[PDB]
């Protein structure tokens, strides 16, 4: 077995792990996945690639899930090991919510996320998660938060990060047209339709290409709404009609 | 490389390479052969003497795994030790599940289906070890079942394992073995055992011979000295 | 027994999955199977290209089901196919003992894509060299999901997996409505499979189960000819 | 990868193990002298840099009130076993009410020692031999003694041993000047001027740990008051 | 089930394996200790500060009890594992003593952890290298350092990560003991040392500061912003 | 000749560029490792297995190298290939009938045994750490409410109903000859069957074989227990064929 | 006399379209009330409402292992929960504990998602399906909700009926209890709306 | 190759490479030279030091009042099958009160030595066993190679350089068995002084014998007590 093995549990002469860079390769070109921060919700804006004609679509989201009652999800990269990640994400979420009679936090899920991806990568022998997580929700001690984890086991806290192809470009529209602190809803939405269609530019944004999730807390109470096809195309209309502006007074 | 690594993968072809080594490492051994005859089955072993320092009846290649039933081996020796102790095992559990000395036919089966399992993992590799195993019963008479390290056990009038297998085999078909006596077939397989020894090859050698059938009552044993002197006698004069 | 403990799936430089890619290329080197979606139910057919007639064509069956309600075909290998169903069957029953209600067709989907995730990132096993065709009828809906030996599941109003599988999604795409009867479905099922049958398909080469608010139930070679004479 | 844990050499013997052995004479130099009033045990600390605390490298470590011990080689994977001596001599304390045997205590050690495999045991077990050479070093019924601990397992009772980066030459030299009746401050003055002369730097009290077992007395380790007293003569 | 042996010897003994978790450890993030006379100081470089990002849940500098600290060089996950593992082990002896936690104790059971790991079956020892910073009972400031070989030794100060050699070699010339009498000098030392590795010097910086026993907090940015101009004062006047 | 391997995809049984196991398509030809060839038949009423016997030395007891194996009562079997894998899966199809036996309270039915032995034999193919059992099994049996059956597993696990089949070296031509003669003769009786049956031996094969070169077993519906033809029996279907 | 060991008393009928259910509210050790104010009846979903009665600790660890499997099942699937599907699923978990079972007997009320056709049930320590189309009464006042539930019930009941009966019963079955009552909690749930109301019973 | 990097591995030649390599390592370790007679047995062994200032360790282990062994390769492995087979011997005496026979004690560790060959990633014990012992059926002296086989023998001698020892226990075996137990200690120490050169001598300070008897419990003698044993020994031939 000395031969036959494939001893991905181990290190690299120059010190770096070709599985997890493998891994982040492949979320990098797998499907767009992008999320921000509002100063009065969390937006999350994800990219289906296999459109064909023939989808029933009957599901209300495809890469966006529910952890639990007050945090979503983003997934990108392989959807089967998206689909156990979330669903194990849930388990110790409730399991969480069972011991302490508390909503988990956003923090200690993601950490415990990253516990048990970086343990899998640590030994097993098998082949890492390579899928990117994006997390959003609400808490009681740092309400709207969201984070990126990576399949290393790496996890950060960011006010607003994009995975998938062009990430660079989408964090650097980020970096210059995100008002921390005074982003709105409609203003961060705005800005999700800019980067939705900036960061694939190749397939100009499409109404079913995509699909767009928010998260709010009314009444002491955490919403997750997914905008309805009809809400995408008003969404591309004012983007259309934002950029003909721009054009025009430029 | 690929093909020959391990006893869990096929060849191109769909070969074992691994058990033709075991095969090859079972031919390569010294000579061991049994004769089965209406009222008994033999075994004659060739011994190596690797030096005069040891003693008769040393590295005894003749087991006596069941109360009726003998082993002759060849090939790695302390691989045909952990064999026939399965063998005895496998005896005990016949004899203790059902309250009577396990019949020679399963118990050789049994024990080829034993080898045969340690001949499918990478994590074992197939025995180094050919053995034939005789017995006698009151209603079923003398038996012979010779088993391969593939595996594979099969009943013989007669079978030899060794370099000079081929040989004693063709010399000794002018017996016919199957209606014949016990005493006088002593004689004869130690008449084969020594025209197939080579004494160039081997200038040192040393004989174990054993029967078990009807004139042992039912139970194998080893041949009785005053036997083997004679036994030996006329092997001598048969040299010629 | 030991068990290898480390992945025969790994991940290439490029992070695909050339095992996986292999599994989908024995698929489609398989025999052929199409699944179409009805506005009232869900139709699966494949064909049993057999060697001469030397072979019982009747004794075997390609088309299983699950439930009284969820029927699948597969595009692939035959021993892959048995335990798959056989393992899907277990999960079903288990879930019907537990919840005392049918199992969800997209329910038994997500299971039976959990089953192909830990075979795939596990050690010591061969990732599952079939594409599943699941049809199911649960709350007075129809679902038709297709699963592939990745892990993944879609839920596809129509599909074709085998030979010439482009192709016949092509086919399908074009002769598709959004709102037809069981009978259209039947009528554009079978018409893919002859327009890619190669060999003049027969009532024995075809079978076809349906799924409906009835259930599902494996169309027998009577009303099979009956139908292909109906289309010719 | 390719060669196992359990793989010989054409010649006969573990390259794994020979591997260990380099790894050895990669460790500190470590000498211990055992006389008639005692065993004496000296090592070099190695210091890196100034900003390293002296008290935190320290090679020799008490097994027991009559024991100590020297290690050369992974520092860290000696602690393991010395961990696993220290409850062992106090197991056999607890047991027969009696100081365990420095003998047995390095027939013990040889037992952890070259214990290891890829399934072979328990999986909660050894993977690689451990690379430290040891010299147990104490004080019990037949006498003062001491022990020179091969990481092959091959534990020997030697009345004088160096190990380390400087152990073969230095070994030879002390043997020259060691013979079988000198006193214990005979022993510690010939440890200490050899290992003063094999020294790669300037040595002083924070470069060496020195300590000792007596006979009478417990085991003990010099101080740098009494480090410098009998450094000066030398 | 997973048993291979990871972590062999190799020729000459030269546990290879180690040597790429000290390539991990040194391609890492910068971080520094200092154990002052009254105080232990922690500076991790905040590299690629990357706006937009809260930095809180980056932090490489994680207390593990009222008096225990400790900074990571390497992997983030696997420093994350290990700092959830100490802190069990601190809270484990805070439970079987009812006695405060001792520095030195933590530092030697993380090494016997990462030993383990290096004896292990079918496990990768951990690629980090860790500063732990600390106050017995008396009050008595530590600093001791770990690597993934699982060799700990107690320093007066050190550095880990990128640039971490030169950066105790400009120590060891500019520590003296005179030098770390109070807090100011303390850091303004801390500062002008992770300065020759910080472009920024005080946004891509970040400081952490433990008393004897006195509730340890982080460095305010405003504070790191007003030592930096300490220390350009101090430049132009020397 | 520069005899190059790919990896381990020719090595062990991994998915290769082709869409195909390597180990599982050498079991194939390993079946061709044995020289013996299996074929079996079924009639209206009857199934009969003809497989010839060996006899590669008279010093070795024929009587007890008989190949045919009764799984149960009315169930028997025929394997081709390894001799080992044979016993093993004959005695694992007997384990697996017996507990069928005892767990559903009847007598296991061809196709289902066929099936787990199928079922077995993908769990050796989807392993990578076991040898896939290059043998390939054809049993018979009666069974109610369908009639004759023979079935036929394979260490590829592909099984299927059929009229009549053959695995050994010449399968291909016994596959030749079933053709010809399903194309030729439809109504079977047991004589007939027998007779057809014998005379794919014969014809494909073309030793002219002794009585004792061959072992035969059929099971019919008079007293579905299994049961093997001796001498007196082959003699006589020998001679009927014959004239 | 386990569940009898802090007392309880549950109760769920049905009325045209709409259910009625409703719970005492005292808890405390078998001898002295501890708090009057406890908590009976939980939310299984935005129209199922499930009392429990029994040993207070089997209780509260049964609706929160309850609650955990409702909750991962209906983020896992999308939809809320059928009231057959969480009656069964209780039903399971009760059974999983055959030889440590939970002393609790609940009973499950509630609406049809779609239909809102009434439904309720009740199970026992073990989980036994109980589905009764008038009443399904639980806890140590079992015979006098009972006799009470078989008169004062009638089929096709408007909201306002049925709340009156069901508050009739609890409150003329638990002042003839002595381990039960001290205040009763009662959910009223509608086509459209649910009613949450506490009667003026008698606190002793 | 790849025939030598496993155990499980089959050479075409059919043999295993780590068993070569076992029966080498035994043959590479220090000479001992085991005999017996009629009524006595006795093992000989010099005790190799790793220098001059080592006190030669000893190879003869103990394992029980009647058995006694003499190690030759890997002193880790050879003290790990000491220790099972003096727990076999505890074992017969706890159970039948009766010292177990030296026969059933080779034949159960060479049981045990079977199971290496056959199992993955698991090397054989390198080290082989001179094993003396008296029973009710006499003196008894066994020889178990690494190899897992062991051979009954009235002399073997083991270790490097064990040619002459072998050519001497050949021409003297005759007489071997009638002689007392002084002159076949004698013989079995002339062996081993013809096993090293002449220039080496047979010195009493790295020489120790085990010697087990009719009436006389297996004893280890050392330095000091195989002294009068080294008396009116001749001069290296």
């Amino acid at each position: 077995s000395r031969r036959y093995d494939s001893r991905t549990t181990i290190f690299s002469p120059e010190g770096r792990l070709y599985q997890v860079e493998y891994a982040m390769e492949a979320i990098g070109h797998a499907g767009t996945c992008l999320g921000i921060l509002a100063n009065d919700g969390v937006l999350l804006a994800a990219e289906r690639r296999n459109i064909h004609k023939l989808l029933d679509e009957v599901f209300f989201s495809e890469k966006i899930y529910k952890l639990n009652e007050d945090m979503a999800c983003s997934v990108a990269g392989i959807t089967s090991d998206a689909n156990v990640l979330t669903n194990e994400l849930r388990l110790i979420a409730q399991r969480y919510l069972l011991q302490y009679q508390e909503p988990i936090p956003c923090e200690q899920l993601v950490t415990a996320l990253c516990d048990i991806k970086q343990a899998y990568t640590q030994f097993g022998g098998k082949r890492p998660f390579g899928v990117s997580l994006l997390y959003i929700g609400w808490d009681k001690h740092y309400g709207f938060q969201l984070y990126q984890s990576d399949p290393s086991g790496n996890y950060g806290g960011w006010k607003a990060t994009c995975i998938g192809n062009n990430s660079a470009a989408a964090v650097s529209m980020l970096k210059q047209d995100y008002k921390e602190g005074e982003m709105t809803l409609k203003s961060a939405l705005a800005l999700a339709i800019k980067v939705l269609n900036k960061t694939m530019d190749v397939s100009k944004l499409s109404a079913e290409k995509v699909e767009i999730a928010t998260l709010t807390r009314e009444n002491g109470k955490t919403v997750i709404r997914v905008l309805k096809q009809k809400e995408v195309e008003q969404l591309i209309k004012k983007h259309e009609e934002e950029e003909a502006k721009a054009e025009r007074e430029k | 490389t690929g093909y020959d690594l391990s006893a869990s993968t096929f060849s191109p072809d769909g070969r074992v390479f691994q058990v033709e080594y075991a095969m090859k490492a079972v031919e390569n051994s010294s000579t061991a052969i049994g004769i089965r005859c209406k009222d008994g089955v033999v075994f004659g072993v060739e011994k190596l003497v690797l030096s005069k320092l040891y003693e008769e009846g040393s590295n005894k290649r003749l087991f006596n795994v069941d109360r009726h039933v003998g082993m002759a081996v060849a090939g790695l020796l302390a691989d045909a030790r952990s064999l026939a102790d399965i063998a005895r095992e496998e005896a005990s559990n016949f004899r203790s599940n059902f309250g009577y000395n396990i019949p020679l036919k399963h118990l050789a089966d049994r024990v080829a289906m034993y080898v045969h399992a340690y001949t499918l993992y990478s994590a074992v590799r197939p025995f180094g070890c050919s053995f034939m195993l005789g017995s006698y019963s009151v209603n079923d008479g003398a038996q012979l079942y010779m088993i391969d390290p593939s595996g594979v056990s099969y009943g013989y009038w007669g079978c030899a394992i060794g370099k000079a297998r081929q040989a004693a085999k063709t010399e000794i078909e002018k017996l016919q073995m199957k209606e014949m006596t016990c005493r006088d077939i002593v004689k004869e397989v130690a008449k084969i055992i020594y025209i197939v020894h080579d004494e160039v090859k081997d200038k040192a050698f040393e004989l174990e011979l054993s029967w078990v059938g009807e004139l042992t009552n039912g139970r194998h044993e080893i041949v009785p000295k005053d036997i083997r002197e004679e036994a030996e006698k006329y092997a001598k004069e048969s040299l010629k | 027994e030991r068990g290898y403990s480390f992945s025969l799936t790994t991940f290439s430089p490029s992070g695909k999955l050339v095992q996986i890619e292999y599994a989908l290329a024995a698929v489609a080197g398989g025999a052929p199977s199409v699944g179409i979606k009805a506005a009232n139910g869900v139709v699966l057919a494949t064909e049993k290209k057999q060697k001469s007639i030397l072979y019982d064509e009747r004794s075997v069956h390609k088309v299983e089901p699950i439930t009284k309600h969820i029927g699948l075909v597969y595009s692939g290998m035959g021993p892959d196919y048995r335990v798959l169903v056989h393992r899907a069957r277990k999960l079903a029953q288990q879930y019907y003992l537990v919840y005392q209600e049918p199992i969800p067709t997209a329910q038994l989907v997500q299971r039976v894509a959990s089953v192909m995730q830990e075979y795939t990132q596990s050690g010591g096993v061969r990732p599952f060299g079939v594409s599943l065709l699941i049809c199911g009828w649960n709350e007075g809906r129809p679902y038709l999901f297709q699963s592939d030996p990745s892990g993944a599941y879609f839920a596809w109003k129509a599909t074709a997996m085998g030979k010439n599988y482009v192709n016949g999604k092509t086919f399908l795409e074009k002769r598709y409505n959004e709102d037809l009867e069981l009978e259209d479905a039947i009528h554009t099922a079978i018409l893919t499979l002859k327009e890619s049958f190669e060999g003049q398909m027969t009532e024995d080469n075809i079978e076809v189960g349906i799924c409906n608010e009835a259930g599902f139930r494996r169309l027998t070679p009577t009303e099979v000819k009956d139908y292909l004479a109906a289309i010719a | 990868y390719d060669r196992g844990v359990n793989t010989f050499s054409p010649e006969g013997r573990l390259f794994q193990v020979e591997y260990a052995i380099e790894a050895i004479k990669l460790g500190s130099t470590a000498i211990g002298i055992q006389t008639s009033e005692g065993v004496c045990l000296a090592v070099e600390k190695r210091i890196t840099s100034p900003l390293m605390e002296p008290s935190s490298i320290e090679k020799i470590v008490e097994i027991d009130a009559h024991i100590g011990c020297a290690m050369s080689g992974l520092i860290a994977d000696a602690k393991t076993l010395i961990d696993k001596a220290r409850v062992e001599t106090q197991n056999h304390w607890f047991t027969y009410n009696e100081t365990m045997t420095v003998e047995s205590v390095t027939q013990a050690v040889s037992n952890l020692a070259l214990q290891f495999g890829e399934e072979d045991a328990d999986p909660g077990a050894m993977s690689r031999p451990f690379g430290v050479a040891l010299l147990f070093g104490g004080v019990d019924e037949k006498g003062p003694q001491l022990f020179h601990m091969d990481p092959s397992g091959t534990f020997v009772q030697c009345d004088a041993r160096a190990i380390g980066s400087a152990s073969e030459g230095a070994q030879s030299s002390l043997q020259e000047v060691y013979h079988k009746s000198m006193t214990l401050k005979e022993a510690i003055k010939s440890s200490l001027i050899i290992l003063k002369q094999v020294m790669e730097e300037k040595l002083n009290a924070t470069n060496i740990e020195l300590a000792t077992v007596q006979p009478g007395q417990n085991f003990h380790m010099f101080t740098k008051e009494e480090l410098e007293e009998v450094i000066k003569d030398i | 089930s997973y048993d291979r042996a990871i972590t062999v010897f190799s020729p000459d003994g030269h546990l290879f394996q180690v040597e790429y978790a000290q390539e991990a450890v040194k391609k890492g993030s910068t971080a520094v200790g200092v154990r002052g006379r009254d105080i232990v100081v922690l500076g991790v470089e905040k590299k690629s500060v990357a706006k937009l990002q809260d930095e809180r849940t980056v932090r490489k500098i994680c207390a593990l009890d009222d008096n225990v600290c400790m900074a990571f060089a390497g992997l983030t996950a696997d420093a994350r594992i290990v700092i959830n593992r100490a802190r069990v082990e601190c809270q484990s002896h805070r439970l079987t003593v009812e006695d405060p936690v001792t520095v030195e104790y933590i530092t030697r059971y993380i090494a016997s952890l990462k030993q383990r790991y290096t004896q292990s079956n079918g496990r990768r020892p951990f690629g980090i290298s860790a500063l732990i910073v600390g106050f017995d009972f008396d009050g008595t400031p530590r600093l001791y350092q770990t690597d993934p070989s699982g060799t700990y030794h107690a320093w007066k100060a050190n550095a880990i990560g990128r640039g971490a050699k030169s950066v105790r070699e400009f120590l060891e010339k500019n520590y003296t003991d005179e030098a770390i009498e109070t807090d100011d000098l303390t850091i303004k030392l801390v500062i002008k040392a992770l300065l020759e590795v910080v472009q920024s010097g005080g946004k891509n910086i970040e400081l952490a500061v433990m008393r004897r026993d006195q509730s340890l907090k982080i460095l305010n940015p405003e504070e790191i912003e007003k030592y930096v101009a300490e220390i350009e004062k101090e430049k132009e006047e020397n | 000749s520069r005899g190059s391997s790919a990896g381990f995809d020719r090595h062990i049984t991994i998915f290769s560029p082709e869409g195909r196991l390597y180990q599982v398509e050498y079991a194939f030809k390993a079946i061709n490792q044995g020289g013996l060839t299996s074929v079996a038949v079924r009639g209206k009423d009857c199934a009969v297995i003809v497989t010839q016997k060996k006899v590669p030395d008279k010093l070795l007891d024929s009587s007890t190298v008989t190949h045919l194996f009764k799984i149960t009562e009315n169930i028997g079997c025929v394997m081709t290939g390894m001799t080992a894998d044979s016993r093993s899966q004959v005695q694992r199809a007997r384990y697996e009938a017996a507990n069928w036996k005892y767990k559903y309270g009847y007598e296991i039915p061809v196709d289902m045994l066929c099936k787990r032995i199928a079922d077995i034999s993908q769990v050796y193919t989807q392993n990578a750490e076991m040898r896939p059992l290059g043998c390939c099994m054809i049993l018979i049996g009666i069974d109610e409410e369908q009639g004759p059956q023979v079935y036929k597993c394979d260490p590829a696990g592909y099984y299927c109903g059929f009229k009549a089949t053959a695995a050994g070296v010449k399968q291909t031509e016994s596959t030749s000859f079933l053709e010809k003669k399903v194309k030729k003769k439809f109504d079977w009786t047991f004589e007939q069957t027998v007779e057809t049956a014998i005379t794919c031996l014969s014809t494909v094969l073309s030793i002219d074989f002794k009585p004792s070169e061959i072992e035969v077993g059929v099971v019919t519906v008079e007293n579905p227990k299994f049961r093997i033809l001796t001498e007196a029996e082959i003699d006589a279907h020998l001679v009927a064929l014959a004239e | 006399s386990i569940m009898s060991y802090n007392g309880g008393a549950v109760m769920a009928m049905k009325g045209k379209n709409c259910v009625a259910i409703a719970a005492d509210r005292r808890f405390g050790i078998q001898a002295q009330m501890v708090t009057t104010d406890f908590q009976k009846i939980f939310p299984m979903g935005d129209r199922l409402y499930i009392g429990l009665a029994g040993l207070a600790t089997d209780v509260q660890t049964v609706a929160q292992r309850l609650k955990f499997r409702l909750n991962l099942y209906e983020l896992k699937e999308g939809r809320q929960i059928k009231p057959y599907t969480l009656m069964s699923m209780v039903a399971n978990l009760l059974y999983e504990k055959r030889f440590g079972p939970y002393y609790t007997e609940p009973v499950i009320a509630g609406l049809d998602p779609k239909t809102f056709k009434p439904f309720i049930c009740s199970l026992d320590l073990i989980g036994c399906p109980m589905v009764t189309d008038d009443f399904v009464v639980s806890g140590t006042c079992a015979e006098q909700m009972y006799g009470m539930c078989e008169s004062l019930w009638e089929p096709n009941m408007d909201p306002d009926h049925l709340f009156e009966t069901i508050s009739q019963a609890m409150l003329n079955a638990v002042d003839r209890d002595a381990v039960s009552g001290m205040g009763v909690i009662v959910h009223i749930i509608e086509k459209d709306k649910i009613t949450t109301r506490t009667l003026k019973a008698r606190m002793d | 190759n790849q025939y030598d990097n496993d155990v499980t591995v089959w050479s075409p030649q059919g043999r295993i490479h780590q068993i070569e390599y076992a029966m080498e390592a035994v043959k590479q370790g220090s000479a001992t030279v085991g005999l017996k007679s009629k009524t006595h047995a006795v093992l000989v062994a010099l005790k190799r030091a790793q220098s001059e200032l080592a006190a030669h360790q000893k190879k003869i282990l103990h394992v029980d009042n009647h058995i006694g062994i003499s190690i030759a390769g890997l002193t880790a492995d050879a003290r790990l099958l000491c220790n099972f087979m003096r727990q076999e011997c505890l074992d017969s005496r706890f159970v039948f009160d009766r010292p177990l026979p030296v026969s059933r004690l080779v034949s159960l560790i060479g049981s045990k030595t079977q199971i290496p060959t056959q199992r993955y990633g698991r090397r054989p014990y390198g080290v082989g066993l001179l094993i003396a012992g008296y029973d009710d059926m006499g003196p008894h002296i066994f020889q178990t190679c690494p190899s897992a086989n062991y051979f009954d023998c009235r002399a073997m001698s083991i270790g490097a350089r064990s040619q002459s020892a072998r050519t001497y226990l050949e021409r003297h075996m005759s007489e071997f068995m009638e002689c007392n137990l002084n002159e076949l200690v004698k013989h079995g120490l002339r062996a081993l002084r013809e096993t090293l050169p002449a220039e080496q001598d047979l010195t009493t300070k790295n020489v120790s014998i085990g010697i087990v008897g009719k009436d006389l419990e297996f004893t280890i003698y050392d330095d000091d007590d195989v002294s009068p044993f080294l008396e009116g020994l001749e001069e290296r031939p």
